[PDB]
C-alpha cells in the first residue's frame, strides 16, 4: 500500500500483477512476457526518482509511517542471526510493544531492543502500536543490565510512536521507570549503538536511546513531539502538521548537523521498503563499523566518553 | 451366501503375552505409548507433546555429554534431628523414599560438559518427598556453586519441587538464604546461571533460586508459582483464572523469559551459554 | 436406553485383580462417575466410566472374553 | 508355518492376503473399521475384530488397536499389507517387540530405506546406479545448493525424504522461487508426514519408469524375479502396468538383476520389496524402494507362476527361499488397469453404492477387488476398487484381451476410470508399447479457444 | 531539550553513586519529560499535596 504521492509508480505497478497471469491464464495465452516485463519496470525504475527526488520534511514523516516498511523483527531477520528473545519485566507482565533478546551479529554475541508496531491490523492491536507500557522499559532495563554484566555490546533499535498515554501506562509509575532506564543505561560498562529506523520520537523513546552512537535513516523522524501535537497545541489547529514538521526539524539531515547523530545510512531508492535486504545489509555494515572503532577504547574510557558527549548537548 | 454372514463373537480361551514394559500410557490424552518411543523423546508424550516426569540422573545424562559426567556431594546424607513424629516418623519417610527412588535426597549434582564447554548441573527428583529442599538440597546446591565458582563454568539447574522440607522446619527455610547468598556470589563474578523451570515448581523453591537465575525458561503446561492452587482457592474463596501458574500463562505475565520444549533444551542451554560466555556457537 | 461401549480393543476384565470383587454387578446402578469394567491392553489395566447415571440392566459381556472397538458392553435404561 | 496372523490392511490386498492364508491353511482374522463392516474380506474371514472409527488415524493407524488384536486373538505374526502402516518402522519396531512376527522386512531396514536420500547413498555403496543429484539432505547453504543445482543441471525437483502417496514433490524452474518452493516443500511435507526432510535431485525429461522384482529371505538369499513398467501415470499416480517392459533385453534384466540381488544381500533384506529405478538410453538410475509388496505383484505372479504373497509368508515362518535364480522364469507379458473411484476427468473421488456389477472373467483375465453389488464405498479412503489383468502370450494377445474385458465390465452407480482405460488401450502409441512416463501427462493437453 | 533529560540523569548518577542524597519534591505541575527525567529520580519523591503530576496531559 503506497502513499499518496507514490500513485505514478502505483498504477505502473497495477498494469505489472497482471503479467503472471497472462503467462498462464486462459485461451492459451502466453505472451512475450520479458518485453513487456523490462519495458515496464524501466518505466516503473525511472518514475519512482521522478517521484522521490522532490520529498520534504512532512513527507519524510509520511514514508517514515509507510505501512509497508521493516520493523526490528525485519531488521533481526535480515541482518541477525541466532535469536533468542527475551520476554519478561519479571514485575507484573512482558510488553509486546517491545521485543527483546540475544543474538549474534557475524559470530558475535549482542542484545537487540527496539519496537515492533505489528504489520497488519490484527498484530497491530496485538502490539499497541508499538506505545510501550513501562513494564516494557523495566525488561528494557533488565536485559541492558543483563548485557552490561556479561562483557556484552548492545545493539538497539528505535521505532516507537511513544509512551502509551493510558490510565494503565501512567498508573505504574511511567515518569520512574523512564528515568530510571535514562539513568542506568548512562553507567553501563559496554558500547552501546542506537538507530532510529522507521518513526520514533517522543521521549520514551529516548529509553534505549543513551549510547556512544546514534544514527538514522534518510527518511526517520525523531521528533520531541509528534508534528500533529506540535501543531495541536502551538498552531492551534491540526492540518498545519507539516509547517511543524518543516520548524521542529525532525529530518535527518536537519538533526546531523545539530551533531545529535553521529550518522546516517542511506537507503534503497523509492524508501527502504522496495529493498528490504538491501536496507538490513546497510545497516548490518553501519553497526559493524560503528562497533569496530569503538571497541578500542577500554571501558573506563568509553564510560567518561560517553558522559563528556551528553555533556555536549544543548548549545549551553 | 457370505455376503450374510452370522458376525460371530471370538474365542476367549485363545491367549498371547506381551511384556509387561514394553507399553506405557499417557493420562494426559490417553493414548497408550510405546516405551522405548516415549523413553527416546525425553519422556514426551509425541500425542500430545505433554511433559512427563524424568528421572534426576536421565535427566542430567541427556543434558551433559557422555562420559563427562561426575558427581558432587555424593557423601551429603539426611541427618534427621527434628525426628519429627507425623503420622509416620520423618525418618520413616526418608528411608522409604531412599530407598524407592536411589537417590539420598531431592537434588543431584553432577558436574559435566556441554559440546565441550565445562558446567555444572543439577535437577530434582520430585518423587523424593514432593522434592523438598532438604539440608542436603541446599548443602549440595552450595557445593555445586562453590564448584562453579573455583572453576569457571556456568552452573544449571531444573526445579521440581511442593515446598521446602516440612518434617526439618525452619532448617530447611533457612537455606533459602544460604542458596541466595551462593548465587550472587556467583552472579557478582559474571558466572551466568540459567534455571529451568518443570512442573512443579512451587513454595520455598520458587521463591528462592527458581526465579533467581538470570534466565528463566519454563518448560511447557509446568506450575509454577509460590501458593498451591487449593490454598489460593479456600483463601479468595473463587473461582482462579484458567492456566493458573501455567508457563504459557507466567510468560504472559512477565514472570518467565521463554518457553522451551525438553527436545531442544540442550541445545537451547548450550546456544544461550555460549553466546553469555562468549564462546564460539556450538556445531549442531 | 443408552449403551455404553469399549473405546479400545483388549481383553475384558471386570474385577480389577485376579481375586477381586467386580467394580460394578447386576442390579446396582451406577452414577456418570465410576468405573465399570477393565479392557486390558498389553498389561496396561485400563478402566471405563459411564456417561449416564442409571440402572445396570444387564452385563453384555464376561470376564476373559476380547472385545473390539465400540463393542457394546452394558446397556442403561 | 505360521499359525495365524492378522491382515493389518484393508481391500484388494486385504481380500488377496485372505485367499493366500487360506490356501496355505493359516487362519486368519480381520482387523476392520467401523465403515467397514461389510467388506468381502471382512466377511470371508474367520475372525472380525474393530479397532476404530472410520477415520484412518483413528482406527486404522491405530497401531495400539491392531497389536491389542493380535495379542487377543493368539496371532503370532501380522500382515500389513501396503498402505496404512507399510513402511511404519516404529511400527515395525513395536510389532517385532511386543511378542509377534512383522511379515516383512525388519524395522532397520526400513528405517534406512524409508529415508530417500539415505536408501541412495547405501545403493552408490552397493553398486547401484543413483540419479546426479544433492547426494545428501539440503541444508540452508543457498550457495552450495545453487552450486549443486548448477553441477547436476536445470531443471531440478524438490522431494521430501519422508513424503509418500505421490505428493509432496516441487518442480523448481529457476533459483527465483528456489528458496520458496524448497519452504513450501518442507512445510507440505512436515504438515502431512511429519517430516521436513527435503533433498536435491536432477530432473529427467524422458523416463520410462521401471522397477525390478526382488525376494530374500535375508539368510543371505536373494532373488530377481522379472521386471516391470509403470510408464503411465496421472499426477504420477500408477495406472497401467506392464510386466516385462518392452525392450528390456534377457541382458540387461540380468545385469541389473544381479546388482540388486547383490544389494539385497548387502543390506540383509528380509521380505519382499521392489528397487524402483528410471530408464533412458539404455541406463538405470535408483530412485527409491518400496520395501513392502507393492500394488502391481500380480504382473509378475503371471508371468512367474510365482506367488509373492505365499513367499512372504513363507520366509516369515523362517523357511529360506524355495525357489533358485535360474528355476524363475518369464514366459510370457501382462497388462494391468486399475479402477478406482474417480470422476473419469475431474479426477474427484465418487463414492457411492454399486447396484450392479460384472465381472470379466474369460481366459486370462484375472479380477482382484472386493467390490459387489450392494457395496457402498466408504467415502473415507483411497479411490482404489480393483486391481484387474489380462495376461497374454505377447502384448497384443494380452491388450486384446483388456479391450474384451473392459467390454464385458460394468460397475454401476458411482462413475469410474472405465472411459480412460479404454482409450488407452485404444491408443496407438500404448499399444506399440515403450512411452515416456509423461505420454498420459501429454496426451492431456492444455488450454484451448 | 529532549536530550539534557539524559544529562540530568547522567549527573544524578554521578552524584548518587557518591553517596549524597538528592531529594526531588514534585510540585504541581510536574508532567511530560521533567517528570520522567528527574523528578521521579531522587532518592525520595515528596509530592505536595493535590498536585498534579504524571507524564501525559
Ligand atoms: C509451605 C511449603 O513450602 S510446603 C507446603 C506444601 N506445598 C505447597 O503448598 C505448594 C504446592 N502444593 C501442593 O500440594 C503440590 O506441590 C502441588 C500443588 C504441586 C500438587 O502436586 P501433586 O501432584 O499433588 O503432588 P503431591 O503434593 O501429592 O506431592 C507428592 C508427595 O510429596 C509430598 N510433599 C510435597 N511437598 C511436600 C513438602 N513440602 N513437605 C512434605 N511432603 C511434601 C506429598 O505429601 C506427597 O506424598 P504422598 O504422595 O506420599 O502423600
Ligand atoms: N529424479 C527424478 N526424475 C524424474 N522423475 C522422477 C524422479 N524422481 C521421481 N520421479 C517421478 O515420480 C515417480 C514417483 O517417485 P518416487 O520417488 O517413487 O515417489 P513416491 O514415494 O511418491 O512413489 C517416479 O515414478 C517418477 O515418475
Ligand atoms: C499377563 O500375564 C497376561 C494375562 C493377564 C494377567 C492379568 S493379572 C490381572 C488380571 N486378572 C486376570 O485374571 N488376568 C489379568
Ligand atoms: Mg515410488
Ligand atoms: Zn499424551
Amino acid at each position: 500500500n503506497f502513499l499518496d504521492f507514490e500513485q505514478p509508480i502505483a498504477e505502473l505497478e497495477a498494469k505489472i500483477d497482471s503479467l503472471t497471469a497472462v503467462s498462464r491464464q486462459d485461451e492459451k495465452l502466453d505472451i512475450n512476457i520479458d518485453e513487456e516485463v523490462h519495458r515496464l519496470r524501466e518505466k516503473s525504475v525511472e518514475l519512482t526518482r521522478k517521484i522521490f527526488a522532490d520529498l520534504g520534511a512532512w513527507q519524510i514523516a509520511q514514508l517514515a509511517r509507510h505501512p509497508q516498511r521493516p520493523y526490528t523483527l525485519d531488521y533481526v531477520r535480515l541482518a541477525f542471526d541466532e535469536f533468542d528473545e527475551l520476554a519478561g519485566d519479571r514485575a507484573y507482565a512482558d510488553d509486546k510493544a517491545i521485543v527483546g533478546g540475544i543474538a549474534r551479529l557475524d559470530g558475535r554475541p549482542v542484545m537487540i531492543i527496539g519496537h515492533q508496531k505489528g504489520r497488519e491490523t490484527k498484530e497491530k492491536i496485538r502490539r499497541n502500536f508499538g506505545m510501550p507500557a513501562p513494564e516494557g522499559y523495566r525488561k528494557a532495563l533488565r536485559l541492558m543490565q543483563m548485557a552490561e554484566r556479561f562483557k556484552m555490546p548492545i545493539i538497539t533499535f528505535i521505532d516507537t510512536p511513544g509512551a502509551y498515554p493510558g490510565v494503565g501506562a501512567e498508573e505504574r509509575g511511567q515518569s520512574e521507570a523512564i528515568a530510571r532506564n535514562l539513568r542506568e543505561m548512562s553507567r553501563l560498562g559496554v558500547p552501546v549503538v542506537c538507530t532510529v529506523i522507521g518513526e520514533g520520537g517522543s521521549g520514551g523513546a529516548l529509553a534505549i536511546g543513551v549510547g556512544d552512537k546514534v544514527n538514522m535513516l534518510q527518511y526517520s523522524t525523531y521528533s520531541v513531539i509528534s508534528p500533529e501535537g506540535c501543531a495541536s497545541i502551538l498552531w492551534k489547529s491540526a492540518d498545519k502538521a507539516p509547517l511543524a514538521a518543516e520548524a521542529m526539524g525532525i529530518i535527518a539531515p536537519r538533526l546531523k548537523e545539530l551533531k545529535l547523530i553521529d550518522s546516517i545510512i542511506p537507503e534503497p531508492l523509492g524508501g527502504a521498503h522496495r529493498n528490504p535486504e538491501a536496507m538490513a545489509a546497510s545497516l548490518k555494515a553501519q553497526l559493524l563499523a560503528d562497533l569496530a572503532d569503538l571497541d578500542v577504547l577500554s571501558t573506563e574510557d568509553l564510560k567518561n566518553r560517553r558522559y563528556q558527549r551528553l555533556m555536549s548537548y544543548g548549545y549551553a | 451366501s457370505w455376503i450374510e454372514r452370522i458376525k460371530s463373537n471370538i474365542t476367549p480361551t485363545r491367549k498371547a503375552s506381551i511384556p509387561e514394559g514394553v507399553w506405557t500410557k499417557c493420562d494426559s490424552c490417553g493414548q497408550v505409548l510405546y516405551r522405548a518411543e516415549l523413553e527416546r523423546n525425553l519422556e514426551v508424550c509425541p500425542k500430545c507433546d505433554h511433559h512427563m516426569r524424568m528421572t534426576a540422573r536421565n535427566r542430567l545424562h541427556s543434558l551433559l555429554d557422555e562420559g563427562s559426567l561426575v558427581e558432587l556431594g555424593s557423601e551429603l546424607e539426611p541427618k534427621d534431628v527434628l525426628k519429627f513424629r507425623d503420622s509416620k516418623k520423618y525418618k520413616d519417610r526418608l528411608a522409604s523414599a531412599q530407598k524407592e527412588t536411589g537417590e539420598k535426597d531431592a537434588l543431584v549434582v553432577m558436574k559435566g560438559t556441554l559440546y565441550g564447554m565445562p558446567v555444572v548441573a543439577a535437577a530434582f527428583e520430585f518423587a523424593f518427598m514432593g522434592g523438598s529442599m532438604g539440608s542436603v538440597v541446599g548443602a549440595r546446591f552450595v557445593r555445586a556453586v562453590e564448584q562453579a565458582l573455583e572453576d569457571n563454568c556456568p552452573l544449571i539447574c531444573f526445579s521440581a519441587s511442593g515446598g521446602a522440607r516440612m518434617q526439618e522446619a525452619l532448617m530447611s527455610l533457612m537455606q533459602m538464604a544460604k542458596t541466595s547468598a551462593a548465587l550472587a556470589k556467583m552472579q557478582e563474578r559474571g558466572l551466568p546461571y540459567i534455571s529451568v523451570l518443570t512442573d512443579p515448581t512451587m513454595g520455598g523453591v520458587s521463591a528462592s533460586f527458581a526465579m533467581l537465575g538470570d534466565l528463566n525458561i519454563a518448560e511447557p503446561k509446568a506450575l509454577i508459582g509460590f501458593a498451591g492452587p487449593r490454598v489460593i482457592e479456600q483463601t479468595v474463596r473463587e473461582k482462579l483464572p484458567p492456566g493458573f501458574q501455567r508457563s504459557e500463562f507466567l510468560i504472559e505475565k512477565g514472570a518467565i523469559d521463554m518457553i522451551v520444549r525438553r527436545p531442544e533444551m540442550r541445545l537451547k542451554l548450550a546456544s544461550i551459554l555460549a553466546k553469555l560466555m562468549n564462546l564460539p556457537a556450538p556445531n549442531p | 436406553g443408552h449403551i455404553v461401549r469399549s473405546p479400545m480393543v483388549g481383553t475384558f476384565y471386570r474385577t480389577p485383580s485376579p481375586d477381586a470383587k467386580a467394580f460394578i454387578e447386576v442390579g446396582q446402578k451406577v452414577n456418570v462417575g465410576d468405573t465399570l469394567c477393565i479392557v486390558e491392553a498389553m498389561k496396561m489395566m485400563n478402566q471405563i466410566e459411564a456417561d449416564k447415571s442409571g440402572t445396570v440392566k444387564a452385563i453384555l459381556v464376561e470376564s476373559g472374553q476380547p472385545v473390539e472397538f465400540d463393542e457394546p458392553l452394558v446397556v442403561i435404561e | 508355518m505360521l499359525d495365524k496372523i492378522v491382515i493389518a490392511n484393508r481391500g484388494e490386498i486385504a481380500l488377496r492376503i485372505l485367499r493366500a492364508c487360506k490356501e496355505l491353511g493359516i487362519k486368519t482374522v480381520a482387523v476392520h473399521s467401523s465403515a467397514d463392516r461389510d467388506l468381502k474380506h471382512v466377511l470371508l474371514a474367520d475372525e472380525t475384530v474393530c479397532i476404530g472409527p472410520a477415520p484412518s488415524v483413528k482406527s486404522y493407524l491405530n497401531i495400539p488397536a491392531i497389536i491389542s488384536a493380535a495379542e487377543i486373538t493368539g496371532a503370532v505374526a501380522i500382515h500389513p499389507g501396503y498402505g496404512f502402516l507399510s513402511e511404519n518402522a516404529n511400527f515395525a519396531e513395536q510389532v517385532e517387540r511386543s511378542g509377534f512376527i512383522f511379515i516383512g522386512p525388519k524395522a532397520e531396514t526400513i528405517r534406512l530405506m524409508g529415508d530417500k536420500v539415505s536408501a541412495i547413498a547405501a545403493m552408490k555403496k552397493a553398486g547401484v546406479p543413483c540419479v546426479p543429484g544433492s547426494d545428501g539432505p539440503l541444508g540452508d547453504d543457498m550457495d552450495k545448493n545453487r552450486a549443486i543445482a548448477k553441477r547436476i543441471g536445470y531443471p531440478v525437483i524438490i522431494k521430501a525424504s519422508g513424503g509418500g502417496g505421490g505428493r509432496g514433490m516441487r518442480v523448481v524452474r529457476g533459483d527465483a522461487e528456489l528458496a520458496q518452493s524448497i519452504s513450501m516443500t518442507r512445510a507440505e511435507a512436515k504438515a502431512a508426514f511429519s517430516n521436513d526432510m527435503v533433498y536435491m535431485e536432477k530432473y529427467l525429461e524422458n523416463p520410462r519408469h521401471v522397477e525390478i522384482q526382488v525376494l530374500a529371505d535375508g539368510q543371505g538369499n536373494a532373488i530377481y524375479l522379472a521386471e516391470r513398467d509403470c510408464s503411465m501415470q496421472r499426477r504420477h499416480q500408477k495406472v497401467v502396468e506392464e510386466a516385462p517392459a518392452p525392450g528390456i533385453t534377457p541382458e540387461l534384466r540380468r545385469y541389473i538383476g544381479e546388482r540388486c540381488a547383490k544389494a539385497c544381500v548387502d543390506i540383509g533384506y528380509r521380505g519382499a520389496g521392489t528397487f524402483e529405478f528410471l530408464f533412458e538410453n539404455g541406463e538405470f538410475y535408483f530412485i527409491e524402494m518400496n520395501t513392502r509388496i507393492q500394488v502391481e505383484h500380480p504382473v509378475t505372479e503371471m508371468i512367474t507362476g510365482v506367488d509373492l504373497i505365499k513367499e512372504q509368508l513363507r520366509i516369515a515362518a523362517g523357511q529360506p527361499l524355495s525357489i533358485k535364480q535360474e528355476e524363475v522364469h518369464v514366459r510370457g507379458h501382462a497388462v494391468e488397469c486399475r479402477i478406482n473411484a474417480e470422476d473419469p476427468n475431474t479426477f474427484l473421488p465418487s463414492p457411492g453404492k454399486i447396484t450392479r456389477f460384472h465381472a470379466p472373467g474369460g481366459f486370462g483375465v484375472r479380477w482382484e477387488s472386493h467390490i459387489y453389488a450392494g457395496y457402498t464405498v466408504p467415502p473415507y479412503y483411497d479411490s482404489m476398487i480393483g486391481k484387474l489383468i489380462c495376461y497374454g502370450e505377447n502384448r497384443d494377445v494380452a491388450i486384446a484381451r483388456m479391450k474384451n474385458a473392459l467390454q464385458e465390465l460394468i460397475i454401476d452407480g458411482i462413475k469410474t476410470n472405465v472411459d480412460l482405460q479404454i482409450r488407452i488401450m485404444n491408443d496407438e502409441n500404448f499399444q506399440h508399447g515403450g512411452t515416456n512416463i509423461h505420454y498420459l501427462e501429454k496426451k492431456l493437453g492444455l488450454q484451448e479457444k
